[PDB]
């Protein structure tokens, strides 16, 4: 807890770090779900875990996945309403790049563009930051595909896989143990279905007690098009194995 | 070059008696050659027993009019509704007309009422904003054919100040059926609003052009 | 915030009303209009204004004409205790009667008189201005103002738009205390004289010889009198101003 | 109206200490460790590439930044404010010097503005100064080869060899009695590569630490041909196979 | 701007004794080309206004964005906007005379003019003319371009004066428009053979006509 | 930015009694595309109004180290305009860690001139490689682009073009694309009194740097 | 949706439209000492003989930034176009900086100028004023 | 204790859910004296109790025209209703000028509201602090709204606020119907008015001087009565 | 910890466990608002508010609660008065925008999301304050019924069924029992016989109360926003009176 200061605005504290952006950090758990991002020999899968305590609520209007353009596909791990936000935004960043450079904007260029918003809103002290996780998935024509995560505090990289939420530290070992058994930086399978299945087996294994069709959500990039699959879509993938 | 101003004819005329004002004006509204009505009011009653009328460009002159009222409304809001006197609204319709001194209203503006004391008076500006106080004005496109008509018939020095109203309204219509005879541009009708202690009265007659 | 959403929020602006000139001319919100120190004055929104105007000034209805002053003869002159400011009144003909003599000459103040030879309206707009400004300055200062400061003031507000298509050059004639009588001359192209003997107008080197042949330092009331009204005879019903420290004065003739 | 106005957030204190700028010092001390060592033939900038996930691919992050095609930066502190702080500079460098003189600015004259831009963050109403520490190396005609440090609050100061980050005091002691007017470029890789031996505490190979130097020119990497007044950039990024070729040896 | 590009030619307005009868032909030509065919320049505003416009027509098209702008306006927030809360014919020619006027002393004029009919809620008919300089008047009988010297008189000779609007029925009315409708197509050369038509009656309400063609042509008498 | 002042005194000095001092106006320039890469080549003879003023002269301006382009008309204003999308794109470049396009340069390039509203002189032809592959387009000094395979521009412009219709297949090698803009460049020189002297030549192909070749002809 | 900058001509002119730069002695004229134009400046020289293509260049990004906004109401919202102006208003309203004109990172950040350059950055560009203090009293309006 | 930290502006929320600084608004209304309000099916009145600073000075003016169709009474703060009377009056004009069209009394509140709820938003604006009460006729008949400064207005037959209106307020609605079908019928409506105005006294009696009325109708423009104006219904 | 020191005395600031306390103060502040529902039958949805009894001074036909934003979307909202109203505008001004723009009314969808999209932009600055109103809103359009609730945070979500206010509990719990018990669908009609029902109930709570039912449906409205007639609210009166004793 910052002492003075720091309770308001991001100044730095006598130790040298900035508490509101640590406090953005935290506040990116509060959805305790998961999401985990793979990529296949020329896609790129992303799965996420839905929860529907309300009986009430409609599942077909919840979602953290979205569509920034054609090629580029979001996940957001975080509060919803600052996930529109960023989504908004980053669809108004991919179109002006695209009308300003004459070419479809790159996954990883995206990606610094947030960053440089975030530090924005870091270093500012009438901004706050969003307490928000990014993920953009896509298949980009020079670099194959490509997964890139941004946080709160303006940090941006890149993955060879990924996964973000109150349980990353299973999966994320999981997936390095994967990785270095089968001495590969993605996955040697040609259809994104297949990339598909693994992704989904992965996650039951690392979350454990499986899931049906209800409780996932599923995005597929490709090198044409992004796009989101059904829960029609969902439950044949899960038939497969 | 989009040219912004036009002419549509009329002729008014102003005069100031010793208890009462008369202003006048043709009921006709023309493009060149041409009849766009012929019955388009052109003097108003513009508040506490004050007539105006702008004679010239008619949109100028309807805009004038307009900015001319709102004042007029909201100085009666300021000031516990208090009457405005004739040389205050002189003088307001000056600051008017000079607003617009590099963009000038392509009109000639006369205003009748009653004085402090109770006599008449007729104020005359040109379209920049220059104004005087004078016994008879009339303005348009019949003005020399009106002035030596009401010089011959009366004496501004019959003495004008022992003229009755209707001896002032019997010399304006003579007048103007003159002018209809010899110019084209007048006829139609003639519209005649009296200033008295009693308020504003209205009069009309139709001349040769149905 | 809510000013900049409910800029973002949806007629107006046809009506061009959104802007504070615009709501501020028509008497919308209020009479600020006419609370203006410094009038405002529109200027055609095109790249060429000073052309529009001069085309459009020179174009047919004779009372739609912006008037213009005669060109009569003007004459000042200071000699030992006061300002003899002489003009002839010499009406021009016109479809209208008038109801008193033509008031050729501006009174600013119970202490200041001007001149037209100029256009009649800037004349009148303008001293009436100088007027304002001259009580204003009084009132602060609680003295009078200077002839030299109210002829600077005057020519520096013809000056701020010279070119535009203003025509006016006044004479200002003043009583001071401090400085005696003075007398300068204001164009409208923004020069500023100090003079101890003016004459404008259609003919005024004639009035200037007879002045010159008859003019000294140690006159009197009646001498000065008398020799501006002959000045004004020679030159061409002649009316005479006396300016002192207490005022000017008034003589139809005499 | 006090909307018109925001008071300063850098304050003196009664010590006459301004708190903000050391507590970005603060910062700066708790970062990973960076260091340049100058040598007569070229400058050599090192640091370590941290990495939280070991999953994450760490060429797309580089800490060690191309400025101009003779000067070279790395940070140590906070990456997004050195991310923002490279593309400044980089626009500086052609809007200031390039567009006006026909060509590339020198190294002191960059390191200036940068230390510019710096300090107006601590003389402001509602940002934060950098927190960051820059070690920039450049080569230029007049002055030969430069090796410059660059302090959150403003201050640069040259220097013949420097570290910065959490083990600066013991590779300044280790860079103190290896260090002479005699050394070469290669020596002063070997050199940097030893003292950055002694600061990484978990894996150190070519995928873990990074290096650049400014030598002589390249001109291979120009990407075309045909004037032999256009000198080739003197700024290379080492690859990880090199790095890993010298520690072999 | 500077000059109409497509352009309409003429509205042709009357008054009667229970309301007004407005007409305006469909065609917009270029130049000395007749482009386009079924351009609708009479715009019904509410149900007891109708606004015709003549001249440029992109210019056209931007007041009729204007007008349904008003319109919808109207209803926010009047839940009586179907009620005695609707818009009156001089609510809009106002508006429209203050657009015309501001948009005259900005020298960026509409090139059109405008003709607006219709019946108050009194049951007074209204009918009103304004054009790009603002220039506004009032007449048993309006119209606009070659209407305004060869279909005025046609229409005078019916309603000559202000005693004559209540002894004209509906019938002889619009028999007057149809005829000045032909006329105008006899002897203009921009001029449409379709038509549209609108009656405004303080009883029957607004009735629209469309696809009207001129009939009844003489042309034997050639040869 | 660019300064307006003193406008009105030159106004006034040009229609009282001074006469401005005449800008240079820059003359071939040519650009043909062959099956791995483009070559844009230019005439080297610059004269001042009818004297000639430079027999070699260096009109291939660089853009990017494989995007090049040629200029026509006022030389300053080419120049100008080529050294500001030059420093765009390095920064560009720079910001995205990648090779940069011939796209996004016409696309900076025809912004810039259709923001000036044609007052900038410059009509360019811009070559160039980039990882999509080879592209040439002409720019006009309004902000209007268009695509071809053979372009040809300047004074000689109709000489260089007649020799191209000639001339022109679409399977070309290196040496006969540069073996056919010499003949442009030289038939624009013989039949036209702008073009002169050598030909500057600029070759680009698709995985290899640009070659750039100064005095050709000898 | 504007291209080309629309209505950059004035339409009403004063003597104290200037409203930084005023008399004292006489509140409703301009101080021509302290506006350090050169002396004989009248403000209507400034109404005629401008090139056309000053006002074009003048308000140029603006006119791009109004037609972005003016977009993101039709597309997005109001809520876009508030936040933008909002971001805006307030990294501009923060930055305080007597002593140098240029703009801050995080503006051009905003802006997505980061890597653009144009010739306003190339060119950036006394007895009386010029000074910190009347710098503070325009910012203050004081 | 714990109110005392979270009622420093409008920006801020209690614990429980709570804007201290709109409540206090509110109850700045209480501070003034009473007006009534009451309309029929064709006119609408108004009845204000002015109160003066002694015995040498005048009183207030608590009756304000806004236009020759509608006017409204005060109760609270000077400066809000100064301003609120201004907006109004510019309103109407703006109306009466683009369209000479009679402002409604529904959007007159409408815009009055909207004008309120944002000062109860932001930060730098304290809200209103008056009670207004608006009687108008247009072509819906007439008219009267209370509004709130919180931001809201209600229409009603008949209202008072101020201090001690609880009394008219009863009132009113006691003789309800009896009120409502006086039509073509003013002085019968303003004695009634009077009356339930005079229930809210406590140690007073109407006087010439402390007596106001305004009145609005079918061919009645609105019209004030001050005086000995009010001297015939005393 | 529902009261947090230090960190509930600004809009715009984090806690240290990541909360944003003027938000849940704003719904604490909705928590004691007039209780309303909404239901989504079928082809259409059903409003229902319960309505606070008042002075008889006022006019019957000129106080609704339920308030309409364009002829196809209905909406109620509960906590600050002022707040509603302001949403409210926004919403007509948004939808007028849209329908002018596309020639289409505008969808469920886009409007919820524009509206959230308003409201969340007031939770990140400090010179501003969340809205203390939830909005329960819905309608018809191209893609069948939408139903959807707007909370202070920004956040939206479509229901099957929505209540908000104080008896927000009951009201819920009866809406889960109608769920379950129509698992298939549910009619218009009968939808507003459960909304009368629900209502009755959640009044537990000594004040009379009155009832306030909209519809919106293809097949009785045609995909209008209506109100309720006297024939069919007196019925659902009568039913909620018999379900209740």
């Amino acid at each position: 807890s910052a002492a003075g200061y720091d309770r308001h605005i991001t100044i730095f504290s006598p130790e040298g770090r900035l508490y509101q952006v640590e406090y953005a950090f935290k506040a990116t758990n509060q959805t305790n779900i998961n999401s985990l991002a793979v990529r296949g020999k020329d896609c790129t899968v992303v799965i996420s875990q839905k929860k529907v305590p309300d009986k009430l609520l409609d599942p077909t209007t919840v979602s953290y996945i979205f569509c920034i353009s054609r090629t580029i596909g979001m996940v957001v791990n975080g509060p919803i309403p600052d996930a529109r936000n960023a989504a908004l935004r980053a669809k108004a960043e991919a179109a002006e790049f695209r009308y300003k450079y004459g070419y479809d904007m790159p996954c990883d260029v995206l990606a610094k563009r947030m960053a440089n918003l975030s530090q924005i809103y870091t270093q500012r002290a009438y901004m706050r930051p969003l307490g928000v996780i990014l993920t953009f998935v896509s298949v980009d024509e020079e670099l194959g595909p490509s997964i890139y995560k941004t946080d709160p505090a303006g940090y941006y990289v890149g993955y060879k896989a990924t996964a973000t939420g109150p349980k990353q530290q299973e999966i994320t070992t999981n997936l390095e143990n994967h990785f270095k058994k089968s001495k590969i930086d993605h996955i040697n399978e040609e259809s994104w279905e297949k990339v598909v299945e693994f992704a989904i087996t992965h996650m039951i294994d690392a979350l454990g007690t499986e899931f049906s069709k209800n409780d996932l959500e599923v995005g597929v990039a490709t090198k044409d098009k992004f796009f989101t699959l059904s829960a029609e879509n969902i439950e044949e993938r899960l038939v497969a194995i | 070059q989009f040219n912004p101003y036009g002419d549509n004819g009329g002729t008014i005329l102003g005069i100031a008696g010793e208890d009462f004002a008369v202003l006048a004006g043709d009921t006709r509204n023309i493009t060149d050659y041409s009849i766009n009505s012929r019955y388009e009011p052109k003097v108003f009653d513009c508040g506490d027993n004050i007539v105006m009328s702008a004679n010239g460009f008619a949109a100028d002159g309807d805009a004038l009019v307009k900015r001319f009222k709102n004042s007029v409304k909201w100085y009666h809001f300021d000031h516990n509704d208090k009457k405005l006197s004739i040389n205050s609204a002189a003088r307001n319709i000056q600051h008017l007309l000079y607003g617009k001194r590099f963009f000038p209203y392509y009109v000639h503006t006369i205003i009748a009422g009653l004085d402090e004391d109770g006599k008449g008076a007729v104020y005359s500006f040109d379209p920049v904003g220059s104004y005087e106080r004078e016994q008879c004005r009339a303005g348009g496109a019949a003005a020399s054919l009106i002035m030596p008509f009401l010089d011959n018939q009366v004496n501004f020095k019959k003495p004008l100040k022992y003229l009755s109203v209707e001896e002032v309204i019997k010399l304006v219509r003579d007048s103007f059926t003159s002018a209809t005879e010899r110019h084209i541009q007048v006829g139609d009708g003639l519209e005649i609003l009296i200033v008295t202690k009693d308020g504003v009265r209205k009069e009309f007659y139709e001349l040769k052009r149905d | 915030m809510q000013a900049i959403a409910d800029s973002f929020s949806v007629l107006v602006k046809e009506l061009q009303y959104d802007n504070e000139q615009n709501l501020e001319s028509d008497f919308v919100t209020g009479a600020s209009q006419f609370q203006r120190l410094a009038p405002s004055l529109t200027v055609p929104p095109i790249a060429s204004p000073q052309q529009f105007l001069r085309a459009h000034t020179d174009d047919r209805n004779p009372d739609c004409k912006i008037k213009i002053a005669h060109g009569t003869t003007t004459l000042a002159f200071r000699f030992q205790g006061g300002i003899i400011v002489a003009v002839d009144s010499r009406a021009t003909a016109g479809n209208w009667v008038a109801s008193q003599t033509v008031k050729k000459v501006i009174e600013i103040n119970p202490f200041l008189l001007g001149t037209m030879a100029g256009g009649a309206a800037d004349c009148q707009f303008w001293e009436t201005w100088l007027g304002s400004q001259c009580r204003l300055h009084e009132l602060r200062e609680k003295e009078r103002i200077s002839v030299a400061a109210a002829s600077k003031i005057l020519s520096n507000l013809v000056y701020q738009y010279k070119g535009a298509g203003l025509s006016m050059g006044t004479m200002i004639c003043g009583y001071t205390r401090k400085e005696g009588p003075t007398i300068y001359y204001v164009d409208s192209d923004g020069t500023r004289l100090k003079g101890d003997i003016f004459c404008v107008g259609s003919g005024q080197t004639f009035a200037y010889g007879v002045l010159d042949s008859n003019y000294k330092w140690d006159l009197s009331v009646e001498d000065a009198l008398y020799l501006g009204k002959r000045s004004i005879l020679a030159a061409a019903s002649v009316n005479l101003y006396h300016v002192t420290e207490d005022g000017w004065i008034y003589h139809g003739n005499h | 109206m006090t909307d018109r106005y925001s008071f300063s957030l850098t304050t003196f204190s009664p010590s006459g200490k301004l708190g903000q700028i050391d507590y970005a010092l603060t910062a700066v001390k708790q970062g990973v460790t960076s260091l340049g060592i100058k040598a007569t033939n070229g400058v050599v900038i090192a640091t370590e590439k941290k990495s939280s996930s070991p999953l994450a691919m760490s060429e797309t992050l580089s800490k060690v930044s191309l400025l101009t095609p003779d000067i070279g930066a790395v940070y140590s502190g906070m990456g997004p404010d050195y991310r923002v702080l490279v593309d400044k500079s980089r626009k500086v460098a052609h809007t200031s010097y390039k567009r006006i003189y026909g060509e590339y600015p020198p190294t002191k004259l960059l390191v200036s503005e940068v230390a510019k831009i710096m300090q107006e963050a601590t003389q402001s109403g509602g940002v934060r100064p950098f927190g960051v520490s820059l070690l920039i190396a450049g080569h230029d005609e007049f002055n030969g080869f430069s090796l410059y440090q660059v302090d959150p609050s403003g201050s640069y100061f040259p220097w013949k060899a420097t570290a910065i980050g959490k083990g600066s005091v013991a590779a300044k002691t280790f860079l103190e009695k290896r260090w002479n007017d005699e050394l070469e470029l290669e020596d002063a890789i070997h050199i940097a590569l030893l003292t950055l031996k002694e600061s990484v505490e978990g894996e150190f190979n070519g995928d873990t630490i990074e290096l650049a130097i400014i030598g002589d020119e390249n001109p291979d990497l120009l990407g075309y041909t045909g004037i032999p007044t256009d000198k080739g950039p003197r700024f290379r990024k080492l690859t990880s196979q090199e790095i890993n070729d010298r520690l072999e040896a | 701007t500077q000059q109409p590009i497509v352009t309409g030619t003429s509205v042709i307005s009357m008054k009667y004794d229970n309301g007004v009868i407005i007409a305006a032909d469909n065609l917009g030509s270029y130049g000395s080309l007749l482009r386009f065919n079924g351009v609708e320049r009479l715009i019904p505003v509410g149900d007891n206004t109708v606004v015709g416009i003549s001249g440029d027509i992109s210019d056209m098209q931007h007041i009729e964005r204007l007008l349904k702008d008003l319109v919808t306006e109207n209803a926010y927030d009047n839940p009586l906007a179907d009620a005695e809360e609707a818009l009156e014919p001089s609510y809009i020619f106002e508006y429209l005379a203050t657009v015309m006027y501001q948009r005259r002393s900005k020298m960026n004029p509409l090139w059109n003019a405008i003709i607006v009919a219709g019946v108050q809620s009194n049951g007074d008919q209204f009918l009103r003319y304004v054009n790009l300089l603002g220039v506004t008047y009032s007449s048993p009988t309006l119209a606009t371009g070659f209407g305004a010297h060869m279909a005025n008189p046609l229409l005078r000779k019916v309603v000559d004066r202000e005693s004559d609007i209540p002894k004209t029925t509906v019938q002889v009315a619009e028999e007057a428009i149809v005829n000045a409708m032909r006329v105008l197509y006899y002897r203009d050369a921009r001029s449409s053979r379709n038509f549209s038509l609108a009656i405004i009656d303080k009883n029957t309400g607004l009735t629209f006509k469309k696809n009207l063609q001129v009939e009844n042509m003489k042309w034997d008498f050639a040869k | 930015g660019l300064s307006f002042d003193n406008y009105q005194r030159n106004n006034f000095l040009a229609e009282n009694s001074h006469t401005q001092p005449k800008a240079t106006s820059t003359t071939t320039i040519v650009g043909v595309k062959f099956n791995n890469g483009v070559v844009i080549a230019a005439d080297t003879r610059s004269t001042q109004g009818p004297i000639v003023a430079d027999k070699n002269c260096a009109k291939l301006h660089r853009i990017s180290p494989k995007i090049w382009c040629a200029g026509a008309g006022t030389a300053a204003d080419t120049e100008a305009v080529t050294q500001l999308i030059g420093s765009n794109i390095e920064l560009h470049s720079l910001y995205t860690s990648r090779e940069p396009r011939v796209v996004s340069a016409l696309q900076m390039l025809k912004q810039h001139l259709f923001k000036y509203q044609g007052h900038i002189g410059a009509y360019l032809i811009v070559a160039g490689v980039d990882p999509t592959g080879s592209h040439l387009f002409s720019i006009h000094a309004h902000g209007s682009t268009d695509v071809g395979y053979y372009l040809s521009l300047g004074s000689g412009s109709l000489a260089a073009m007649a020799v191209l219709e000639s001339h022109w297949k679409q399977d070309l090698t290196k040496e006969e694309a540069i073996k056919l803009a010499s003949d442009a460049i030289q038939a624009g020189i013989w039949n036209d009194l702008g073009s002169g002297s050598n030909v500057d030549v600029c070759v680009m192909e698709i995985g290899k740097d640009a070659e750039y070749l100064r005095n050709y002809t000898p | 949706m504007n291209i080309v900058p629309q209505d950059t001509f004035k339409s009403q002119v004063s003597t104290d439209q200037d409203k930084s730069v005023l008399s004292s002695a006489v509140p409703s004229l301009p101080d021509t000492l302290r506006q350090q134009e050169g002396g004989a400046v009248p403000l209507s020289t400034q109404l005629n003989d401008r090139h056309p293509l000053e006002s074009t260049l003048k308000n140029w990004e603006t006119t791009q930034r109004q037609r972005q906004m003016e977009q993101y109401r039709q597309i997005f919202g109001i809520a876009e176009p508030m936040k933008r102006t909002m971001e805006m208003e307030i990294v501009n309203r923060t930055d305080f900086n007597p002593l140098s004109t240029n703009g801050s990172i995080h503006r051009d950040i905003l802006l997505n100028k980061e890597c653009s350059i144009d010739w306003e950055d190339v060119y950036p560009g006394t007895m009386v004023g010029d000074d910190v203090h009347s710098k503070i009293e325009k910012q203050l309006g004081i | 204790m714990f109110r005392n930290n979270y009622d420093g502006d409008t920006v801020t929320f209690s614990p429980t859910g709570r804007l201290f600084q709109v409540e206090y608004a509110l109850e700045a209304i209480k501070q003034g004296s009473v007006t009534v309000g009451l309309r029929s099916n064709t006119h609408a009145v108004l009845v204000a109790l002015k109160r003066n600073a002694d015995e040498l000075s005048s009183y207030q003016k608590k009756i304000i025209k806004c236009d020759e169709h509608m006017g409204l009474s005060l109760a609270g703060l000077a400066p809000d209703a100064r301003v609120l009377s201004n907006y109004l009056r510019q309103q109407c004009n703006y109306s009466s000028l683009v369209f000479n069209r009679k402002l409604a009394v529904e959007r007159a509140g409408h815009l009055l509201c909207d004008k309120a709820q944002k000062n109860t938003q932001s930060y730098g604006g304290r809200p209103y602090g008056v009670g207004l009460l608006i009687i108008g006729y247009d072509k819906s008949g007439a008219h009267l709204l209370e509004f709130q400064p919180s931001g809201n207005v209600t229409e009603l037959y008949g209202t008072a606020i101020g201090a001690r209106s609880q009394g008219a307020k009863t009132y009113l609605e006691r003789t309800l119907d009896t009120f409502i079908k006086i039509d073509g019928n003013p002085d019968e409506l303003i004695k009634a008015g009077v009356e339930a105005i005079s229930q809210s006294l406590r140690d007073e009696s109407l006087t010439v001087d402390n007596l106001s009325i305004a009145i609005v109708g079918k061919d009645t423009p609105f019209t004030i009565y001050d005086g000995e104006a009010v001297a015939k219904y005393i | 910890t529902s009261i947090g020191t230090g960190y509930d005395l600004s809009n715009s600031v984090f806690s240290p466990d990541g909360r944003n306390f003027q938000v849940e103060y704003a719904v604490k502040a909705v928590e004691n608002g007039t209780t309303s529902i909404g239901i989504k039958c079928n082809d259409g949805v059903v409003f229902a508010v319960e309505k606070l009894i008042t002075s008889k001074l006022l006019v019957p036909q000129k106080n609704v609660k339920i308030q309409v934003v364009d002829r196809h979307i209905g909406c109620v909202y509960s906590g600050l008065i002022p707040d509603g109203r302001h949403l409210v505008n926004r919403g007509r001004e948004e939808a007028a925008s849209f329908k002018k723009l596309y020639k289409t009314p505008i969808p469920i969808p886009a409007f919820a999301d524009r509206l959230g999209q308003y409201v969340q932009a007031h939770t990140l600055y400090n010179s501003v304050r969340p809205f203390g109103v939830s909005t329960i809103f819905g309608g018809v359009d191209k893609n069948g019924a939408h139903l959807y609730m707007l909370e202070p945070s920004g956040s939206y979500w479509g229901y099957k069924g929505a209540a908000t206010g104080k008896g927000r509990q009951s009201a819920k719990a009866e809406l889960e029992k109608l769920v379950d018990h129509h698992p298939e669908g549910l009619s218009a009609r009968e939808a507003v016989k459960q909304a009368a029902k629900i209502i009755y109930l959640a009044h537990e709570d000594e004040k009379d109360f009155e009832l306030e039912i909209s519809w919106c449906s293809l097949s009785e409205t045609n995909g209008l926003h209506k109100f309720v007639k006297g024939d069919l609210l007196q019925e659902a009166i009568d039913f909620a009176q018999k379900e209740i004793n």
